[PDB]
RNA sequence: GCUUGAGUCUCGUAGAGGGGGGUAGAAUUCCAGGUGUAGCGGUGAAAUGCGUAGAGAUCUGGAGGAAUACCGGUGGCGAAGGCGGCCCCCUGGACGAAGACUGACGCUCAGGUGCGAAAGCGUGGGGAGCAAACAGGAUUAGAUACCCUGGUAGUCCACGCCGUAAACGAUGUCGACUUGGAGGUUGUGCCCUUGAGGCGUGGCUUCCGGAGCUAACGCGUUAAGUCGACCGCCUGGGGAGUA
RNA sequence: AGGAGGUGAGGUUUU
């Protein structure tokens, strides 16, 4: 990913603009990750090598998202609503 | 023995036909690294600028032509 | 942008449209907004192996700061332009502006 | 493209549609229309010359520019239609001025795409030029035997014919047979494929899907008298003769080929 | 390998010389390869069992020179 | 009939046979001589001795042309290689260039499969 | 509540990692030709076969397919299967020195899902070489084989299906500890680098061996040693991984 | 002592 858009990922979603360790900014990174490869997996459909690096991406962010919904409510709901996720 | 390590050279570019006749034979090959005591890193860089080099027809491929 | 070096040989009859062919293509990449770092023809030199049955040959190197896009139409063009008989692009790391080990 | 049909009554369990939804579902351009009458295989003497042919569906004729003169003009296209005269589909195509043309579409076309003629035109699909200025290994349609008269060749829905050779002013070509011909280099050629590629594994399922094109049932020799067809006759099922096409001519590998006058236009026969 | 004779030179050092040539360049090594079709299961196992019978008898010849047989 | 001086010594060896043929530098083949025809049959034609025999045959047979400079292109992993060299250059030839132009293909086809005897 | 587990970011490293698109050469085959004649090829020895209709040999031009000689190395990457000419685009993973942040977010996994050598199937192409099946010639008491002469499916491409291998390290995954010696590869921290040098710190990997374990062979800091968690599997050989 | 090139009845059963 970019470093421009990860700086500027971590400036929405962080509050120091410099933690870039929160549950927020990495579920964001992932989400963007994830959609910026929706449109190389819909071309290469023979890439599972890098396929499996979105599978891994995927379940990284269901347990962050798992953890956020088990420790504070608000903050997954505002998360998930913010990027659109539906779960 | 090597000798891109004692220079300390970074990379390896495909223009040194002076110093890549060294390193290839009269057939047109590139000699083993146990026969010039060169280190792999350098060596793989050397092979991958004299497969450019026969691209671009600045060294052959065989002595036939 | 992206630092990429281009080493194109062309036909030693057409030697004399080489400095036209250099004059087009910085015109894009200025217009373009690329940069360009080195420059250098070799000259009407010999060759290691035949290649449609002559033995001289005519290179000009460049390194450019050029986009994606204008990479790859300036390689549609010299696929189409039968006075070039080959080219090369590489995607560097670096600008170099050091001269050619092979200028002198 | 390519969709099977349900086996929802004896009819539609093999049939397969190569449905389209990029084409017009509308009408045609009526200025390029005009009429086409069925004749069903009955020359001017009224007796029948090529069997199998007889009844359909009523079609009408879509003028197509085969010859492509409009140099220098730049043009863009418009929308893809259905031609029920030839298996590939048409493009209606805007030249600057206004004019409107039907052009055949090629594979990499869509609604929006810009062509250009003549020979200063770049290297694009659908674009013609004479191919003394054409490279040599592309892969052409329409092309044309004798300059100024209109693509004749690969003009079908999946073909294309190669360019191999292009001696002084002649060009050596590949066809979709496998056959190699001398063109004059001075024809032009519309560059790329044809859009239907597809239209090859469309089957019909039924009897009646070949009938509304036009074609009439196939009756077999064997089935037929002595007088009718040479296989006629015997008391079951007997083919006791070299397989013969009704006017006494041997079909299985025998050559029907007597023009001489294009022996030197042609290299090499088709394998 | 081009071999070109000089002035005044021999044939038989000519011949010496072009065979010499051949055996460092290595073409009758590659054509008796290429005269059948090795597998890549028989490639590997048999460059496998070359290192290790040289890394074998390597290290047998230099540690049986610390024991005497006379 | 045509006198030719600087000629060429192709070599064709291979385990079962060896071919010289003498030729000018443009390629037109002068003189040729086989092991198989020079008497030698089965496993006798794949000895040296009936490649320089060859190589003799080959000599006499193109001692017409006038050759006196001779060059010499071998081909094949053969025992001949040698002897017919040995052979040209005692029949009076003088060898100015020896050259080995043995086709190895850069993995290109595959080869026949192994023989299980 | 905490950072020691795990994870994220800044800076770089190597890599036949994966997909897509192009390009270059050697070589085999074929075609059109030039020189030139009686053999070529093959086997243990022969023969079938190819050849005076000019073969095989040698030169030029062209056509098309597949794979990329050396480098290439118990070398490298990937979860496995497996990946080798060169260039471009997209992309995954690992590691290394400094830093910044969440504060167990951690491990395993029945069912379930995905990937999955080669062979095989369907659709549409392509098909240079090799080659099951097949034909002929040999050996043999017989040879439906081993050898030779040809050669189809296949091998290749695009989309799908099958989900099988001695798919092996015959060793399930993760974690903590326990004497060592030779190297290889890939980074980094210092010391007059004072020329390829010396010391230390990480990752992966090859070999030999100590205690220990094992029926033995052998494993042996990458365990088959000392321990915890979880899953899978076996309970005599045949029948049978069959009905 | 290190590296490289090959290399064996062509087949011939049972007890
Ligand atoms: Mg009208
Ligand atoms: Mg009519
Ligand atoms: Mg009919
Ligand atoms: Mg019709
Ligand atoms: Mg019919
Ligand atoms: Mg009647
Ligand atoms: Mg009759
Ligand atoms: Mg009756
Ligand atoms: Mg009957
Ligand atoms: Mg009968
Ligand atoms: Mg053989
Ligand atoms: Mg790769
Ligand atoms: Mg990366
Ligand atoms: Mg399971
Ligand atoms: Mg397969
Ligand atoms: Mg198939
Ligand atoms: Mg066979
Ligand atoms: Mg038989
Ligand atoms: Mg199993
Ligand atoms: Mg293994
Ligand atoms: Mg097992
Ligand atoms: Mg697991
Ligand atoms: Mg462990
Ligand atoms: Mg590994
Ligand atoms: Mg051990
Ligand atoms: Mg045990
Ligand atoms: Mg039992
Ligand atoms: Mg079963
Ligand atoms: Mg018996």
């Amino acid at each position: 990913l970019s470093t421009e858009a990860t700086a500027k990922i971590v400036s929405e979603f962080g509050r120091d603009a410099n933690d870039t360790g929160s549950t927020e900014v990495q579920v964001a990174l992932l989400t963007a990750q994830i959609n910026h490869l929706q449109g190389h997996f819909a071309e290469h459909k023979k890439d599972h090598h890098s396929r499996r690096g979105l599978l891994r991406m995927v379940s990284q962010r269901r347990k962050l998202l798992d953890y956020l919904k088990r420790k504070d409510v608000a903050r997954y709901t505002q998360l998930i609503e913010r990027l659109g996720l539906r779960r | 023995f090597c000798r891109f390590t004692a220079e300390g050279v970074q990379e390896i570019d495909y223009k040194d036909i002076a110093t890549l006749k060294n390193y290839i034979t009269e057939s047109g090959k590139i000699v083993p690294s146990r026969i010039t005591g060169t280190r792999a890193k350098y060596q793989r860089q050397l092979a991958r600028a004299i497969k450019r080099a026969r691209y671009l027809s600045l060294l052959p491929y065989t002595d036939r032509h | 942008m992206r630092h990429y070096e281009i080493v194109f040989m062309v036909h030693p009859d057409q030697s004399e449209q080489v400095p036209g062919m250099i004059e087009r293509y910085t015109a894009a990449i200025t217009g373009a907004e690329g940069k360009i770092h080195r420059l250098e023809d070799w000259g009407r030199r010999q060759l290691a192996y035949p290649i449609n049955k002559l033995h001289k040959a005519h290179y000009v190197l460049m390194n450019v700061e050029a986009p994606q896009e204008v990479i790859d139409e300036l390689e549609t063009t010299f696929r189409f332009n039968d006075a070039v008989i080959r080219s090369m692009v590489m995607r560097t790391k670096h600008a170099v502006t050091e001269a050619s080990p092979m200028v002198k | 493209a390519v969709v099977k049909c349900k086996p929802t009554s004896p009819g539609r369990r093999h049939v397969v549609k190569v449905v389209n939804p990029e084409l017009h579902k509308g009408k045609p351009f009526a200025p390029l229309l005009e009429k086409n009458s069925k004749s069903g295989g009955r020359n001017n003497n009224g007796r029948i010359t090529t069997r199998h042919i007889g009844g359909g569906h009523k079609q009408a004729y879509r003028i197509v520019d085969f010859k492509r003169n409009k140099d220098g003009i730049p043009a863009v296209v418009e929308r893809l239609e259905y031609d029920p005269n030839r298996s590939a589909n048409i493009a209606l195509v805007l030249y600057k001025d206004g004019e409107r043309r039907y052009i055949l579409a090629p594979k990499g076309l869509k609604a929006g795409d810009q062509i250009q003629s003549g020979v200063d035109a770049a290297i694009k699909p659908g674009n013609t030029l004479p191919m003394r200025n054409i490279p040599v290994g592309s892969t052409v349609h329409n092309v044309e035997m004798k300059p100024g008269k209109g693509g004749q060749l690969a003009r079908s829905a999946g073909t294309y014919v190669q360019i191999v050779a292009r001696d002084g002013a002649y060009v050596t070509l590949r066809l979709r047979s496998g056959e190699m011909r001398k063109v004059e280099a001075d024809c032009r050629a519309t560059l790329g494929e044809v859009g239907n590629a597809e239209h090859m594994l469309r089957v019909l399922g039924k009897a009646g899907a070949a009938r509304w094109r036009g074609v009439r049932p196939t009756v077999r020799g064997t089935a037929m008298n002595p007088v009718d067809h040479p296989h006629g006759g015997g008391e079951g099922r007997n083919f006791g003769k070299h397989p013969v096409t009704p006017w006494g001519v041997q079909t299985k590998g025998k050559k029907t080929r007597s023009n001489k006058r294009t022996d030197k236009f042609i290299v090499r026969r088709r394998s | 390998p081009v071999i070109k004779v000089r002035e005044n030179e021999p044939f038989d050092v000519a011949l010496r010389r072009f065979k010499r040539s051949c055996e460092k360049a290595g073409v009758l090594a590659e054509v008796r390869r290429r005269e059948f079709y090795e597998k890549p299961t028989t490639e590997r196992k048999r460059a496998k069992a070359s290192a290790v019978k040289r890394h074998a008898k390597k290290l047998a010849r230099e540690n049986a020179r610390r024991t005497r047989l006379y | 009939r045509k006198q030719v001086s600087d000629g060429v010594a192709h070599i064709h060896a291979s385990f079962n046979n060896t071919i010289v043929t003498i030729t000018d530098r443009q390629g037109n083949a002068l003189g040729w001589a086989t092991a198989g025809g020079s008497g030698f049959r089965g496993s006798r034609k794949s000895t040296p001795f009936a490649a320089q025999v060859a190589a003799e045959r080959c000599a006499d047979a193109v001692k017409e042309y006038g050759i006196k400079n001779l060059e010499v292109m071998v081909k094949g992993p053969g025992p001949g290689r040698e002897s017919t060299i040995r052979a040209l250059n005692a029949a009076g030839f003088r060898i100015t260039n020896i050259t080995d132009v043995t086709p190895i293909p850069h993995n290109g086809c595959r080869p026949p499969k192994k023989r299980r005897v």
